[PDB]
């Protein structure tokens, strides 16, 4: 069922990310191991095979991907999507430039830049209302009043510290 | 909470806001210098005049946190930037004049021309009409005509504007807490709050001035002796006390003495060092030019060019059908996107250029984790150091050797060396008096110390006692010679070129002791030099980062701008040059004239 996943059409903003719940499937994950597709498969857990599950998945600028780990400060960790400290699987990337990226701009992505907060583990947050840095109803223009969502204009030309990476978090339970 | 907190919160969404919009202006300046259409230049305003709106938004949106109310330097050091408050304190109808007065400068400078009284059809341009006869006619005639003609024409016209100029510029710097517009650009080397690493606005003229001393002799010597060389070249018309003639010195203001290496060279018989045809008959490319400076830092300890650089730069002219301004760049486009444009011919020359570009190339690489308004080089100056550092190495016969482009079997005589360094001095110590002197004028008309009817009274009085060169017409306050030059009618900071020049070499020296070198501190080559590298990013990953004399430190060694380094690269010609002055007479009478009456 794995397909349906990787190899989809279009994906989320990590703010918004999607999780699918994979049960009594079965798959090798030979469909994985094997690819020089992937440019990050830093897998937190293991790596074997006994044919067994929740696969998370978004698009984040690339420096930003160190960021889908353990620990790792934020603005992404810290508000659009984190992983627990411990309870673990794998994590994967792939630069989609061709496909998330034109020579003109692509702002349709999105990531959370303010939050009174930082997330906990696995955690979402949908909201998009004004934020001041003090609770109190914000009201743009008014001064120190900023939406909280922001674009990541991926244009194909950026180096590649800023091309867009599609993201598959796979967790296990 | 505090102001800090709600400007911490202020600038982060400036920081990605701006990131946009710049990487839209850039990038639409990118399409345009490298393929001139219609549409292509419209748009190359649009989001350029987009982006300076957002800053005109956001730097009077920034008026709104006091920067007098906070302490985490980086925040205070952004935030001091991004009031660029500028020539808005102005009313409207001020900097709309203003606005006008620059703009009609610039043009009146591209677009005048001057016509041959003895033919009426013939008429040039400084680019490229003039300043081929400024730089290779041996008439002394034809040159005295140049000369004036163009401070005659332009340089009167632009009396009345350059006039006005002064006033309304001055009126915006002194409403931004400045004595004057003087006081405004000294600003740049401006640190406050640090302990031994601050820095004022004044004590840049007392360091300038004190630095400047120590270069005199070295400049009187090689001004006796370029002197000397021309009595020859145009027999009757110097004094071998006087001055020289401001239409002899080898382009259109005698900036640069390097044209004049035609006639001074010291002993013309030893040629080349000139590898143009070696790269040729090996079939060099553009790409192997650019894969060979990327292997030469490389060889420091710096990284690869991005993949991004390689197949996005443009390296060499895209012949007709589709056009470019062939200028030499390097583009730091944010998004971590770099590039450079460059014209490319298979020459020494270019091979040299692009040690040079790739230079800033790997400055901007350096400093771009940099929060956005850090980015950018310690101060007006030393960016070029760092660039021109590069072409100091490159050059030697080792690297040349090193890289198989220098037959293996050259020797390094004594008489090669010499024949380099006044070359290098024609240029590098020729422009320093004379540029200390175009801003030692601006300066003052600024600070108010000249009256209207004394400007070229006092150009020419300093223009005699600094720089040792005389108006071979005499020039009244219907001219306005300072102006003749690009960089004064276009409205520019020119110190920067008399500090990077000093910088440069404190750069080299500190780097070729760390790269452990042998002979005279110019046969210096730092490649392979790794520990030699690493001092020199060291600073380059700071940026805007830390007060420039902080950012110096980590190079050379001190919190100053010292002068010695540049006098040892010479030491081998100084007193060969004492030695030549022997009989001819060093120093000048600011008394003596060419028109004499
Ligand atoms: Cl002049
Ligand atoms: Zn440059």
């Amino acid at each position: 069922p794995f397909g349906e996943v990787f190899n989809a059409t279009k994906f989320p903003s990590v703010y918004a990310w999607e999780r699918k719940k994979i049960s009594n499937c079965v798959a090798d994950y030979s469909v994985l191991y094997n690819s020089t597709f992937f440019s990050t498969f830093k897998c937190y857990g293991v790596s074997a095979t006994k044919l067994n599950v929740y696969a998370d998945s978004f698009v984040v600028k690339g420096d930003d991907v160190r960021q889908i780990a353990p620990g790792q400060t934020g603005v992404i960790a810290d508000y659009n999507y984190k992983l627990p400290d411990d309870f673990m699987g794998c994590v994967l990337a792939w630069n989609t430039r061709n496909i998330d990226a034109t020579s003109t701009g692509n702002y349709n992505y999105k990531y959370r830049y303010l939050r009174h907060g930082k997330l906990r583990p696995f955690e979402r947050d949908i909201s998009n209302v004004p934020f001041s840095p003090d609770g109190k109803p914000c009201t743009p223009p008014a001064l120190n009043c900023y939406w909280p969502l922001n674009d990541y204009g991926f244009y194909t030309t950026t180096g590649i510290g800023y091309q867009p990476y599609r993201v598959v978090v796979l967790s296990f339970e | 909470s505090t102001t800090e907190e709600l400007a911490k919160t202020f600038l982060e969404t400036f920081n990605y806001e701006a990131q946009e919009l710049s990487y839209q202006s850039s990038v639409a300046s990118w399409n345009y210098n490298t393929n001139i259409t219609e549409e292509n230049v419209q748009n190359m305003n649009n989001a350029g005049d987009k982006w300076s709106a957002f800053l005109k938004e956001q730097s009077t949106l920034a008026q709104t946190y006091p920067l007098q109310e906070i302490q985490n330097l980086t925040v205070k050091l952004q935030l001091q930037a991004l009031q660029q408050n500028g020539s808005s304190v102005l009313s409207e109808d001020k900097s709309k004049r203003l606005n006008t007065i620059l703009n009609t400068m610039s043009t009146i400078y591209s677009t005048g021309k001057v016509c041959n009284p003895d033919n009426p059809q013939e008429c040039l341009l400084l680019e490229p009409g003039l300043n081929e006869i400024m730089a290779n006619s041996l008439d002394y005639n034809e040159r005295l005509w140049a000369w004036e003609s163009w401070r005659s024409e332009v340089g009167k016209q632009l009396r009345p504007l350059y006039e006005e100029y002064v006033v309304l510029k001055n009126e915006m710097a002194r409403a931004n807490h400045y004595e004057d517009y003087g006081d405004y650009w000294r600003g740049d080397y401006e640190v406050n709050g640090v302990d031994g690493y601050d820095y004022s606005r004044g004590q840049l003229i007392e360091d300038v001035e004190h630095t400047f001393e120590e270069i005199k002799p070295l400049y009187e010597h090689l001004h006796a002796y370029v002197r000397a060389k021309l009595m020859n070249a145009y027999p009757s018309y110097i004094s071998p006390i006087g001055c020289l003639p401001a239409h002899l010195l080898g382009d259109m203001w005698g900036r640069f003495w390097t044209n004049l290496y035609s006639l001074t060279v010291p002993f013309g018989q030893k040629p080349n060092i000139d590898v143009t045809d070696a790269m040729v008959d090996q079939a060099w490319d553009a790409q192997r030019i650019f894969k060979e400076a990327e292997k030469f830092f490389v060889s420091v300890g710096l990284p690869n060019m991005t993949q991004g650089f390689w197949e996005n730069s443009m390296l060499t002219d895209p012949g007709n059908v589709q056009k470019a301004v062939c200028h030499p760049t390097a583009w730091d486009l944010g998004k971590g996107d770099f590039r450079i444009l460059m014209c490319t011919k298979v020459t020494m020359d270019d091979f040299l250029t692009a040690h040079h570009e790739m230079g800033h190339i790997q400055y901007d690489m350096a400093y771009a984790a940099q929060p956005f308004l850090l980015r950018n080089g310690a101060n007006e100056g030393f960016h070029e150091a760092v660039g021109e550092i590069m072409s100091l190495s490159a050059a030697t016969p080792k690297h040349l050797k090193s890289i198989g482009l220098l037959s293996p079997d050259f020797q390094e005589d004594n008489e090669t060396e010499i024949n380099f360094l006044l070359k290098q001095a024609l240029t590098i110590v020729g422009t320093l008096p004379f540029t200390y002197m175009l801003e030692k004028w601006r300066w003052m008309v600024f600070k108010g110390e000249i009256p209207k009817d004394q400007w070229m009274k006092k150009w020419w009085e300093m223009k005699r006692e600094i720089v040792g060169v005389v108006e071979p017409v005499p020039h009244d306050e219907t001219y306005c010679d300072p102006a003749s030059l690009f960089h004064v009618s276009n409205d520019y900071s020119f110190i920067r070129y008399y500090t990077r020049t000093l910088y440069q070499f404190q750069f080299q020296e500190a780097l070729c002791q760390a790269a452990k070198h042998e002979g005279p501190l110019h046969k210096c080559d730092i490649s392979n030099s790794t520990e030699a590298g690493q001092k020199l990013f060291n600073m380059l990953r700071l940026g805007k980062s830390e007060p420039w004399t902080l950012a110096l430190e980590n190079v050379v060694g001190a919190k100053n701008m010292n002068v010695r380094p540049l006098l040892n690269y010479f030491e081998p010609l100084f007193t060969w040059l004492k030695d030549q002055n022997k009989n001819s007479f060093v120093g000048w009478s600011t008394d003596w004239s060419p028109y004499a009456d």
